[PDB]
DNA sequence: GAGCGTATGGCCATACGCT
DNA sequence: GAGCGTATGGCCATACGCT
């Protein structure tokens, strides 16, 4: 448990939930401010693998990807059981900056194109941390438990998808291989 | 509450993608500096770490950057700060570094507790006049520090030391200049606002790497400067010594601009040892402070060495192409910008710093001016002046005396209030007079330059060429026909 | 040349070893500091990081204490730094942290890029009066700074937060205590010089850990007063609770000091599953901010909680023995001292700062008051004083005129000279004569505290009771008889 | 790398071996010196008292394990003087009181292992400028010219006058017995 | 048994675009 | 291809003395 996952004391997943923490000394503290029995941190170290670039021997052979499959027990692709899940609220925990939203996309896309059921099954959240420039390593444990910790106070943002077919070309436009569809995005959208 | 999916990623890949193109990845095409170079030059500035004055610890420097400008990581800031003080990084370096900065073997720098830095004599004229009101100032992230938006720059920087940067969509990759023929080319430019790239090419001959070698064709060249992007193949300085018993060898004097030297030579050796190459005996890294790089390849009898060294060339990088790809903030979002568009934007930038800094020297010359006539009031009359002051009670009417009988202004009354004892000297009383009339020429040099657009423009080409002289250098890298 | 194996070990060790003791692990007697803690706090002090001011990133303040006083690694000053900052550390924290400074669990604070620090209320008390040339400063390592040896100190610190170093041939292990006990054990020797360690004893108890908990017995602490060196046993706070039908639970909510409560919880798990423990069914730490350590230990029916409780005491760190010696740099040099050895050198450190103060505070007071009668001459003579000025072409001349004429010092003409105009009116001249004869009753003052030894022996008492009224606080360790 | 960068010399009566204290230093080292005839061997942290150590535990140690396969020597009883890689092994420590700890460290290794080397005047200590600044933060051409060049270096030859001494001094500075130690300080004081 | 606290930082993976 | 350059830091071993 130093770098690795912290993991929750019940065994029923509808009880149970997982925060996916945006670096090493946000997990620390979130590990500290948290309700052991129900709340487990998973701490993402650095930037995530963008699977819309990768071929499927890279995304299995990532460890960071491999953390999250073995932490949710679901399975990937073909192969995945929404049934067959260890949590109910799967948590995405990041800086209130540019490369928090960064990170953010970036497991949506893995969950997209690996684990879709589990975003129409309306498991997946965006953790709502205080906007002002510092990000969650530079919160204290206290801080941290009363901002987002607490399902009382904190205000999550349950991830839904409402069409599918446009959600196919925005994930292959933003995170795919084609500079130039992007490049156009970014021209246009400014 | 909900949030779509598509909506979510629309929204913060787009906020990601544009802060990394408008502040981290891609320089401003004025200053030709990323805002984490800019934030390393400006708190080396703010503390006073001028060259004039002893080498400051790295780690102090990164701290204050980083808790005044710069949220991010340490480690970014100190490695942005050593390329800065690496003479074969930067052609025209703009940090002085003392300790371990690295080398061309790839050798990263000591870390930030071992090392000092200070700025270079050339940074100092990219500082030059910033508290003149020539540049525009903003509130820094937590907002409790002010920071400049770009840096006077009164030499052309984007061009000088180029850049390189990887964005989202884009991407950046200018070489680095001569600024002798930048500069020579900017003259060239303000005189003749109709120039053509082919015509500007007559005083920038293109790229001039730190690393000097050499350039093959102008073709590579032309293709960039003209689009703004294009391929200039470049190559190692290498020469084959004639020797003894029909024996020869291969000297690699210069190596290409960003090649990694031990890198190229484990790739040379690599291609030895699977026997991709043939004709080899031994390979040696000669390299010494004395000499400088030296790479000695030693040819087999039977062997020929122009056919083995130019196979070096397309089978290592001993040889290495370098994609031109002008990308600048202009007007704060990002453009493919050719050669003239580069020198025209950047000539404008000098144009608005001199006329901005003339505007902010004639308030200043204006306000003191006006507060030198009431001082030479004061001490044409400092009896009666004396005498106003004494018969009153307090500073408010003194204030009001003053200029209710001497028809002094508010600032003038204070101004003479404020006036020490040791103003009614024989001598100090001689400086007023001198410092009036000579404000007063001042005054009028000022307006000449703000009345005439052109005189205007011959300030600007007069400082340029001062720059110039003081540290325009050689051509190190040798353009081949 | 040569050089002998014995001598080159002697030389080198010799030079290591004393370097350890007198400028790394060994606090100094007086302020209770290591040169790294003194270090951290001037810095702190010098950047204006006062309680009052928000809070300065922790990279800003390594770097700046590194740069200017500090020549070792930065992770050594932020480790150091955040140790002060820690309400489990430090009876009496000497720094004020924000952000992950750590916990009892033995993890460790963030990186230095995520924290944020200032000083606390207490550490003002430390650096009170150091520019009021109380203290001796030296120059730094490279000779571009000046630095403390000694703060000021105004409560003792060094018996406060303790001391725990390890040098070569010697180590320290001072425990912390309480301000209020120990103030008044000062004050009570100031009042008897041939107080007994049993007298002193009466105000000052033993140790008050920060993590408060039992000591078990005076027989360890009146060992460790009297010779510098013994041993005092700690004893977590457990109490043995009525939960089920027969069913009982113990709870740990105060654990020994300086003890890693995960460590602790791991030894107790480890005898339960290797069956040297029986009783216990299930452990676990239920410690949260406002519930503090919280340590469940649930008993297995029909066994005796009273019995298992004993056996952790013994059998785990639940119960820890403190090994006193109390080393501390007396005139430069280690010393083991007792405890009234301890309170003499902080009272004689007390005695010279308030000395140095007020000996200062005159210097200024008769300097100022020298200037004020040269204005006063001035003022009432200022038609002659403004004729002698504007007779004079030099200020030299104007100088010598004002001293010859009005019989005035160097420093009263070149005040007169630095006076502005504005101090001729009504009110400006009335000022002055109230500031002189406030200076007049000042001067005094300080010298009837200069000219008996006891009335500046109570003033020190008094600024020692005011420490204790504002910053002493309740007993958190309880001595068990 | 953090490992040995050797010289291209094949010869070891012109080898030399520079025992750098720390990374930072082993870099500029590596770019100042005669890459001909000068061998660096970058050492990081306070080296293994080989004195207060069991023998499982000093050959288990990376640091001495990478300096016995440098010289390849060998050590104890199978130490071949015949086996040297280098005539010369300098030990290029910080001008500062840890540079002297980890002098005194290394030599504790090289009398209780290694102490043929030391009797055939194979040990050096170099000698940088003691201008308040640490090895790492010099610069390769200062570094080569004061302390590696050898026109203008100063090397200090270590050589063994009194074993009897010797053995007494190692086992008081460098041994279990503290109270030896803590008396030695206390004479020697001031100095 | 082992760990207290000041001392002596390179390695590793990921995004992003071009060639 | 793989690596250019700004972005998202814990792990490891050693000295030293005491108990
Ligand atoms: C590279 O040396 C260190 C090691 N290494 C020692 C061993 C020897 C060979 C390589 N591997 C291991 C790890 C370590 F474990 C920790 C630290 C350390 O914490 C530290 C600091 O400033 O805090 C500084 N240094 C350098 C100043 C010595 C450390
Ligand atoms: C722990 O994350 C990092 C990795 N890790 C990423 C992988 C994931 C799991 C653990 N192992 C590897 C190594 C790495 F290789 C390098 C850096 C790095 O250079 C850096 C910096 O400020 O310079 C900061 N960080 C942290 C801010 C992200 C780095
Ligand atoms: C009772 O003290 C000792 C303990 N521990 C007992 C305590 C329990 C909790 C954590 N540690 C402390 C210390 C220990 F762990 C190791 C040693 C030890 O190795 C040693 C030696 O001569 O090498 C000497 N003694 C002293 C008896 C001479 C040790
Ligand atoms: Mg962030
Ligand atoms: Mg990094
Ligand atoms: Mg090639
Ligand atoms: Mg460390
Ligand atoms: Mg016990
Ligand atoms: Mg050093
Ligand atoms: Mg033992």
């Amino acid at each position: 448990l130093p770098g690795k996952l912290a993991d929750c004391s019940s065994k029923s997943p509808e009880e149970c939930e997982i925060f996916l923490v945006e670096g090493d000394s946000a997990g620390g503290s979130t590990k500290s401010g948290r309700d052991s029995r129900t709340q487990a941190i998973l701490p993402l170290r650095g930037k995530i693998l963008n699977v819309e670039k990768a071929r499927l021997d890279r995304i299995l052979n990532n460890n960071e990807i491999r953390q999250m499959i073995t932490a949710f027990g679901t399975g990937i692709g073909g192969d995945f059981d929404l049934a067959k899940a260890r949590y109910h609220k799967i948590v995405i925990m990041t800086d209130a900056d540019v490369d928090g939203a960064h990170i953010r996309t970036l497991l949506l896309t893995f969950f997209y194109r690996f684990m879709r059921p589990l975003i129409e099954a309306g498991y997946v959240y965006i953790a709502q941390p205080p906007t002002g420039y510092k990000g969650l390593g530079e919160m204290n444990a206290d801080q941290l438990w009363e901002t987002t910790m607490n399902p009382e106070h904190r205000a999550l943002l349950q991830v839904k998808l409402e069409d599918a077919i446009e959600a196919d070309q925005t994930f292959e436009m933003l995170m795919g291989d084609v500079v130039e569809n992007r490049r156009q995005f970014i021209e246009d959208n400014a | 509450n909900e949030r779509n999916i598509t909506s979510e990623m629309r929204e913060s890949f787009l906020d990601y993608a544009m802060s990394v193109i408008v502040a981290r990845a891609l320089p401003d095409v004025r200053d030709g500096l990323k805002p984490v170079h800019r934030r390393i030059l400006y708190g080396l500035n703010e503390q006073g770490m001028t060259p004039d004055k002893s080498y400051k610890k790295s780690a102090r420097i990164v701290g204050d950057v980083m808790g005044k400008y710069h949220p991010h990581g340490d480690s970014s800031i100190y490695e942005a700060m050593v390329r800065m003080a690496q003479d074969f990084s930067y052609r025209y370096p703009l940090v002085d570094g003392q300790g371990n900065f690295g080398s061309m073997d790839g050798d990263g720098a000591a870390a930030m507790r071992y090392t000092e830095a200070r700025m270079t004599k050339i940074t100092l004229e990219l500082l030059r006049d910033i508290n003149k009101d020539t540049i525009d100032f903003i509130d820094n992230y937590d907002g409790n520090e002010r920071e400049p938006s770009v840096l006077p720059a009164r030499f052309p920087n984007l061009l000088a030391n180029g850049a390189s940067g990887i964005a989202v969509g884009m991407a950046t990759n200018i070489p680095p200049h001569n600024l002798t023929e930048l500069i020579n080319g900017v003259l060239s430019l303000s005189k003749n606002p109709d120039i053509s790239i082919a015509e500007l090419m007559e005083d920038i001959e293109g790229p001039d790497f730190p690393t000097a070698g050499l350039i093959l064709g102008k073709s590579g060249i032309r293709r960039a400067y003209e689009t703004g992007r294009g391929s200039i193949q470049m190559r190692s300085r290498a020469v084959i010594e004639e020797r003894g018993g029909g024996r020869q060898r291969i000297v690699v004097t210069e190596i290409p601009f960003q090649v990694n030297k031990a890198r190229m030579i484990e790739k040379i050796a690599e291609l030895v040892r699977d026997k991709k190459i043939d004709g080899i005996t031994d390979l040696r890294d000669e390299t010494s402070l004395r000499t400088g790089v030296r790479v000695v390849i030693d040819v087999r009898k039977d062997a020929n060495a122009s056919v083995i060294l130019n196979n070096l060339y397309k089978q290592t990088p001993l040889q290495t192409s370098f994609g031109v790809n002008m990308i600048a903030l202009v007007n704060g979002r990002p453009k493919l910008i050719n050669l003239k568009e580069a020198l025209v934007h950047y000539l404008e930038h000098q144009k608005t710093v001199v006329r901005r800094r003339t505007q902010y020297n004639l308030r200043k010359a204006k306000d003191r001016a006006h507060i030198l006539e009431g001082l030479r009031i004061a001490l044409d009359h400092i009896d009666e002046i004396i005498s106003t002051i004494r018969e009153s009670d307090t500073d408010k009417v003194a204030m009001e005396s003053l200029q209710q009988r001497f028809k002094l202004s508010e600032k003038q009354a204070q101004a003479i209030l404020d006036m020490r004892l040791r103003r009614l000297t024989g001598l100090e009383r001689d400086k007023i007079e001198a410092e009036y009339n000579e404000l007063l020429n001042y005054i009028s040099e000022l307006e000449t330059i703000l009345a005439d657009e052109e005189v205007l423009l011959q300030l600007v080409r007069d400082e340029l060429t001062e720059i110039r002289d003081r540290f325009g250098d050689d051509r190190r890298t040798e353009i081949q026909l």
